[PDB]
RNA sequence: UGCGCUUGGCGUUUUAGAGCUAGAAAUAGCAAGUUAAAAUAAGGCUAGUCCGUUAUCAACUUGAAAAAGUGGCACCGAGUCGGUGCUU
């Protein structure tokens, strides 16, 4: 059948076709466990990683951590398929550049998984 | 006032349930509330208003594959255990600990109780072993072929990697041509096309597959070499793209079957399956036997590539060719490191040392796919010379290959048991209990657990069906004579037989039973129209027609084209010319699969159509559908083997089925009508005049059918009654929440019984441009239909078809719908969309009731559908849209009225039902059992006393009415509009049953006096006596003036009344006042509801070690230090507690007030006994009585009315709403409005002035917000950041500066705070870390309502 | 539209496949890689080739558990609910 994560991915995959650059080279899934456990998938156009932005806890720490992401391919140019790991409490860290990062980012789509 | 009458609304939904109590004014009433608990306030006043707000239900489908998993590798683990236990007596005397180290070969050196080395013990006979043998098909090889005495471990390893992974069952028996070879099953292939497409078949019959598929070349070479025998087909056809299927490749179906949205498949997908579904759905079940015999050519090639033997060589061409495999990955590696060395020897390092790059670093070590991996290194490959092989083998996909990977899917466990049968073979001289146990271990790999048999269990679980033979542990050998195979496949088919929704305790027909088959087609037969010339009105099929047709069309054909209706039958038969048809298109969707099917095998034309036969024939059917299983199969066609030959009968079973149907065999024919004696089926073939369709069968009440299956649901205790609804897990959550709800309200009402509930359930579906692509693909088609060149002329582009006035304007192909006129594109501005069946008959706003003329005027005078002269005019440029399907058939009768005298009083009728009734058959389910649950009395004749009447509305009439006055609703802002609009529902439904006592049949549960509505209409308009309407909207009187098509005005009281009873239903100038009082209330209930964690323990990532503590062990001995483990793991509740723990090397005992997390894990633990589990965590001095449990959601306040809602042990999510004044409200649906406002121009002028007159009211709107965020939500940093970037913007169109003034209420919103945008700026969200501030706060328990609730200040902890 | 039964291939994790030359080391140069074992919710008793992620859950009271109990009203207001005549 299907992981109930793994679905709420696939119909997220069929509206970045729905951006549509009819690229041709199909697009790909992570492992199940990494579905499950990652809980937001985000996708990043003109070559770029996705996301990573803060978070400022009651300065700022990073908010998101990354996993695999794949460098699908439009006819021009890289479109990773960047995944969102939503971070836990306790552990954070500490940006620094990124926040410049953060705002010269644009992403087409960011689809919440777990929900 | 006295009124302890009141009605109840809902709003019922997936993830919020509204409720409001109204009194007969329309009012919300107040009410104290007793307050229970230790603070100073002992009670405080609610509104009888609020929502329950919930997590969604999920499905159990979930735990489900969870269940398997567990199970196949529990299975697994038990073969290996019987292979040892066989081997273990004789291998002691070989090696004492050989298994043991085996058993422990997972742990680290300083864990092993044996030597480290594995197989053989000591480093000098190991390293030996792996520079003679590889891999395990290299001794898998020495084994099969050599002659010599092999080591009893080495013979083992071999024996237990074949039945460890033991590759897959699809093909049953030994393994021949026409199961495993690639010819017959492309032969195969081009037979499921040719059934498929008689009239454009495939030839192939020279064309040789094997060869070309075969050949080790680029899958798309090999799909080029094929299309290249098939003169007419396209490499991109669908035979093509089949092919493509068949090599691995991602083929778009979308242009072979005209789809809107592209089917690219792939097979190596895993969601493939699905979008096979998604595709299938769209094109029929029909096709499905392609797409598998594409995959089992799937099969075909991909095992034709990985053995890649002569065989007799080896009797393991499986193993052998790994083995090629493995040399062939050694010769390019060496070279391609020659070549790096040589040419780019800088990346020489990176590629081959570095494992976080996709370089062979990664792809070994990093994990890195080999897909990832080529396109790494193909670039690099491109750079240099001497690459020309390693490109090939790359495109080939053959470069660098690991034996265990992603392709063996594909390698049948016949394969691995001709190596597993070769070795036993070889060394059964040299160990005679191997001779003695061959047929043991044989079976060991073959043997599988049938699908019906089900778990082997013995009571202990709810799921298994199995009956045992003796009570005996069942072990592969003596299954067959311990498990009663016929009584468990018996206890099969009773399970997984799904009942008739209509009709249950009433199976459920196969797929593909032939009275499925007939009836499906029977039942789209028989709405079909036709004209040949002088032909009257457009005529329906007779029953002796139908009879016919089916007789020579579909007893003759597969599948039946229009053309051959058209020209095979009517000119053919009736003796026709030219026969125009209507209702349906291009070809049947529903035909006799399943009757040709059996004329084929059976080739007995008399047998199939005797009809006496149709019992012998549907228990085949349903016997080929209900098992896969070849054995049983065989037992269960026993008693036909008379009949047949034994040509057609080993035929027969060589037919499988899959699928079933909705329906009962009663449903179709069982049951019948008492006035006629006629079933369903007996109705749908001979119907007369009147032709009717199954759906209207069940619908009509002038027959017995409807009320049958009535009677017929009959279903006891309540979470049964729950369970028994048909509708998602989710809505059965809401269901069961509403009627607590229900039930707390009844009892906050005095027990009493309210006079009515209105019910009506809110959609939150909006999935996605799902429908503008087919707004563009619709006009294509139309466009090219008419062979006009009007898109080259205007650029075409699917997203601005999002603009009414710009789609009409191109389904109308540029043109006035009411005049031979031109209009343009760029001035469309100017013109006006006109409602076909006007607003005042009826509420239809869709485009298939709209019309883009230059000026509404165009229509005809009329207040009817527009004018004779109009429809005279243009009925024949009409016709050619309608042919074209620009238009449908519904708004060319609806243009076409007044040709037939216009809207009758049967037109008003249908208007009627079509606004009162709800379609949904789940909404029905919840009245029954409300109405069921709050009436309980019967009267002195055993009548039922309805005391509350359960109404249900349509979601649309109260949507429709916060539309026309004002009542506007923005999401974004709360929650409080799901509550707000249960109260609109109980408002309009109240009066609508004050207003319309007779229509009562339509719209309250119960069985009422259905009353021809046509006597309710009025002949006339001076006709207004018992005249309910001549103005079929039934919503018209709430309105003061109504406007009719022609812009004249028909003005109404200010008070209506039902004439009848002299009620008073509505004062328009009072009422609505009520209605904005009751909306800008600031007091609404808003209760999420909290919950206890269920499932995962955590996160399913096994990661790699770490230093660090956190993570979980796998296995209670495994310390993650050194085996790794799981990361973070769910909490099932929070615990507050108070105890005192050591604070320093004095270790002196400080009191601490905290809170714990309780893992789902631990939960067991802790709940048994939860001081001492709290003892062994650290804290000491534990009290008891303090303890208290703090599921998620669990709510706080704090100073200032600010509130906080518990999202884990160390989180908080805001729990505050902001209930904004209701002239804001409007103001902002406005102004994000306004360019599509979608109304009448003069007003739609008159509420953009109100915006531009009202632009002072964006500021006070962001102080508002400004003033709350201050007050609660407390992150400075943030509103000072948007504080500023509004000024940023003051200039900006007030229709963009509202748009995104609705982004900033994600930061008030209830729940955890997110990250949101204003314009390009973007605002980082603020995380509440801190969980001490609450221990000290005052908490909260709320009744579902929030009604009751008991107020438990927690600054009075800490003492005794 | 749920709910259910069989079975595979990957994947992930730890160990096992003697790393070598040169150098006090810091370090550099090279060699090597394709396989296997094992675990795949911790586990549980009912010990099955079973079961272990669905539904269900404010508080307080009774029960062994299904389950049963527990919280005046009227008006006048409205920034999250306020006050007041009455009842007791």
């Amino acid at each position: 059948t299907l992981t109930r994560a793994q679905k709420k991915y696939a119909e997220a995959m069929h509206e970045f076709i729905n951006m549509v650059d009819d690229f041709e080279e199909s697009t790909p899934d992570f492992a199940k466990e990494v579905l499950h456990d990652s809980d937001y998938v985000v996708i990043t156009k003109n070559e770029k990683y996705a996301v990573a932005l803060c978070s400022l806890s009651t300065n700022l720490y990073l908010d998101e951590k990354l996993v695999d992401y794949s460098t699908v391919d439009v006819n021009g140019v890289t479109y990773y398929i960047n995944i969102v790991e939503t971070n836990d409490i306790d552990d954070l860290e500490i940006a620094t550049d990124e926040d410049e990062m953060k705002s010269g980012n644009q992403e087409i789509i960011l689809k919440s998984e777990l929900k | 006032s006295m009124d302890k009458k009141y009605s109840i609304g809902l709003d019922i939904g997936t993830n919020s349930v509204g409720w409001a109590v109204i009194t007969d004014e329309y009012k919300v009433p107040s009410k104290k509330f007793k307050v229970l608990g230790n603070t100073d306030r002992h009670s405080i006043k609610k509104n009888l208003i609020g929502a329950l707000l919930f997590d969604s239900g999920e499905t159990a489908e979930a735990t489900r594959l969870k269940r398997t998993a567990r199970r196949r590798y529990t299975r697994r683990k038990n073969r290996i255990c019987y292979l040892q236990e066989i081997f273990s007596n004789e291998m002691a005397k070989v090696d004492d600990s050989f298994f043991h180290r085996l058993e422990e070969s997972f742990l680290v050196e300083e864990d092993k109780k044996h030597e480290r080395h594995p197989i053989f013990g000591n480093i000098v006979d190991e390293v030996a072993y792996h520079e003679k043998y590889p891999t395990i098909y290299h001794l898998r090889k020495k084994l099969v072929d050599s002659t010599d005495k092999a080591d009893l471990r080495l013979i083992y390893l071999a024996l237990a990697h074949m039945i460890k992974f033991r590759g897959h069952f699809l093909i049953e028996g030994d393994l021949n041509p026409d199961n495993s070879d690639v010819d017959k099953l492309f032969i195969q292939l081009v037979q499921t096309y040719n059934q498929l497409f008689e009239e454009n078949p495939i030839n192939a019959s020279g064309v040789d597959a094997k060869a070309i598929l075969s050949a080790r070349l680029s899958k798309s070479r090999r799909l080029e070499n094929l299309i290249a025998q098939l003169p007419g087909e396209k490499k991109n056809g669908l035979f093509g793209n089949l092919i493509a299927l068949s090599l691995g490749l991602t083929p778009n179906f979308k242009s072979n079957f005209d789809l809107a949205e592209d089917a690219k498949l792939q097979l190596s997908k895993d969601t493939y399956d699905d979008d096979l579904d998604n595709l299938l759905a769209q094109i029929g079940d029909q096709y499905a036997d392609l797409f598998l015999a594409a995959k089992n050519l799937s099969d075909a090639i991909l095992l034709s590539d990985i053995l890649r033997v002569n065989t007799e060589i080896t009797k393991a061409p499986l193993s052998a060719s790994m083995i090629k495999r493995y040399d062939e990955h050694h010769q390019d590696l060496t070279l391609l490191k020659a070549l790096v060395r040589q040419q780019l020897p800088e990346k020489y390092k990176e590629i081959f040392f570095d494992q976080s790059k996709n370089g062979y670093a990664g792809y070994i070590d990093g994990g890195a796919s080999q897909e990832e991996f080529y396109k790494f290194i193909k670039p690099i490959l491109e750079k240099m010379d001497g690459t020309e092989e390693l490109l090939v083998k790359l495109n080939r996909e053959d470069l660098l290959r690991k034996q265990r990977t992603f392709d063996n899917g594909s390698i049948p466990h016949q394969i691995h048991l001709g190596e597993l049968h070769a070795i036993l073979r070889r060394q059964e001289d040299f160990y005679p209990f191997l001779k003695d146990n061959r047929e043991k271990i044989e079976k060991i790999l073959t043997f599988r657990i049938p699908y019906y048999v089900g778990p082997l269990a013995r009571g202990n679980s709810r799921f298994a069906w199995m009956t045992r033979k003796s009570e005996e542990t069942i072990t592969p050998w003596n299954f067959e004579e311990v498990v009663d195979k016929g009584a468990s496949a018996q206890s099969f088919i009773e399970r997984m037989t799904n009942f008739d929704k209509n009709l249950p305790n009433e199976k459920v027909l196969p797929k593909h039973s032939l009275l499925y088959e007939y009836f499906t087609v029977y039942n789209e037969l028989t709405k079909v129209k036709y004209v040949t010339e002088g032909m009257r009105k457009p005529a329906f099929l007779s029953g002796e027609q139908k009879k016919a047709i089916v007789d020579l069309l579909f007893k003759t054909n597969r599948k039946v084209t229009v053309k051959q209706l058209k020209e095979d039958y009517f000119k053919k038969i009736e003796c026709f010319d030219s026969v125009e048809i209507s209702g349906v298109e291009d070809r049947f969707n529903a035909s006799l699969g399943t009757y040709h099917d059996l004329l084929k095998i059976i080739k007995d034309k008399d047998f199939l159509d005797n009809e006496e036969n149709e019992d012998i024939l549907e228990d085949i059917v349903l016997t080929l559908t209900l098992f896969e299983d070849r054995e049983m199969i065989e037992e269960r066609l026993k008693t036909y083997a008379h009949l047949f030959d034994d040509k057609v009968m080993k035929q027969l079973k060589r037919r499988r089925y899959t699928g079933w149907g909705r329906l009962s065999r009663k449903l179709i024919n069982g049951i019948r009508d008492k006035q006629s004696g006629k079933t369903i089926l007996d109705f749908l073939k001979s119907d007369g005049f009147a032709n009717r369709n199954f759906m209207q069968l069940i619908h009509d009440d002038s027959l017995t059918f409807k009320e049958d299956i009535q009677k017929a649901q009959v279903s006891d205790s309540l979470h049964e009654h729950i369970a028994n609804l048909a509708g998602s897990p989710a809505i059965k959550k809401g269901i069961l929440q509403t009627v607590k709800v229900v039930d707390e309200l009844v009892k906050v009402m005095g027990r009493h019984k309210p006079e009515n509930i209105v019910i009506e359930m809110a959609r939150e579906n909006q999935t996605t441009q799902k429908n503008s692509r087919e707004r563009m693909k619709r006009i294509e088609e139309g466009i090219k239909e008419l062979g006009s060149q009007i898109l080259k002329e205007h650029p075409v582009e699917n997203t601005q078809l999002q603009n009414e006035k710009l789609y009409l304007y191109y389904l109308q192909n540029g043109r006035d719908m009411y005049v031979d006129q031109e209009l343009d594109i760029n001035r469309l501005s100017d013109y006006d969309v006109d409602h076909i069946v006007p607003q005042s008959f009826l509420k239809d706003d869709s485009i298939d009731n709209k019309v883009l003329t230059r000026s509404d005027k165009n229509r005809g005078k009329s207040d009817n559908v527009p004018s004779e002269e109009v429809v005279k005019k243009m009925k024949n440029y009409w016709r050619q849209l309608l042919n074209a399907k620009l238009i449908t058939q519904r708004k060319f009768d609806n243009l076409t009225k007044a040709e037939r005298g216009g809207l009758s009083e049967l037109d008003k009728a249908g208007f009627i039902k079509r606004q009162l009734v709800e379609t949904r058959q789940i909404t029905k389910h919840v009245a029954q059992i409300l109405d069921s649950r709050m009436n309980t009395k019967y009267d002195e004749n055993d009548k039922l006393i309805r005391e509350v009447k359960v109404i249900t509305l349509k979601s649309k009439l109260v949507s429709d009415f916060r539309k026309d006055f004002q009542f506007y609703k923005v999401r974004e802002i709360n929650n409080y509009h799901h509550a707000h609009d249960a109260y609109l529902n109980a408002v309009v439904g109240t009066a609508l049953i004050k207003k319309y006592p007779k229509l009562e049949s339509e719209f309250v549960y119960g069985d009422y006096k259905v009353y021809d509505v046509r006597k309710m209409i009025a002949k006339s308009e001076q006709e207004i006596t018992a005249k309910y309407f001549f103005y079929s909207n039934i919503m018209n009187f709430f309105k003061t003036e109504i406007t009719l098509a022609n812009g004249e005005i028909r003005k109404r009281p200010l008070i209506e009344t039902n004439g009848e009873t002299g009620e008073i239903v509505w004062d328009k100038g009072r009422d609505f006042a009520t209605v904005r009082k009751v909306l800008s209330m600031p007091q609404v209930n808003i209760v999420k509801k909290t919950e206890v964690q269920t499932g995962g323990f955590s996160k399913e990532s096994i990661l790699p070690k770490r230093n660090s503590d956190k993570l979980i062990a796998r296995k209670k001995d495994w310390d993650p230090k050194k085996y790794g483990g799981f990361d973070s793991p769910t909490v099932a509740y929070s615990v507050l507690v108070v105890a005192k723990v050591e604070k320093g090397k004095s270790k002196k005992l400080k009191s601490v007030k905290e809170l714990l997390g309780i893992t789902i894990m631990e939960r067991s633990s802790f709940e048994k006994n939860p001081i001492d589990f709290l003892e062994a965590k650290g804290y000491k001095e534990v009290k008891k009585d303090l303890i208290i449990k703090l599921p998620k959601y669990s709510l706080f306040e704090l100073e200032n009315g600010r509130k906080r809602m518990l999202a884990s042990a160390g989180e908080l999510q805001k729990g505050n709403e902001l209930a904004l004044p209701s002239k804001y409200v409007n103001f902002l649906y406005l102004a994000s409005h306004y360019e599509k406002l979608k109304g009448s121009p003069e007003d739609n002028e008159q509420k953009q002035l109100f915006v531009e007159q009202h632009k002072h009211y964006l500021d006070e709107i962001i102080e508002q917000i400004s003033e709350f965020s201050k007050r609660v939500i407390l992150a400075d940093a943030n509103l000072d950041k948007v504080l500023s970037a509004y000024n940023k913007h003051r200039d900006k169109p007030i229709r963009e500066q509202a748009e995104n003034i609705i982004h900033l209420f994600t930061l008030t919103n209830l729940g955890a705070p997110a990250a949101f945008k204003y314009f390009d700026t973007t605002i980082d969200r603020k995380r509440y870390t801190s969980t001490k501030e609450v221990l000290d706060a005052t908490l909260i328990h709320q009744s579902i309502t929030g009604l009751y609730e008991t107020r438990i200040d927690l600054s009075q902890l800490g003492g005794d």
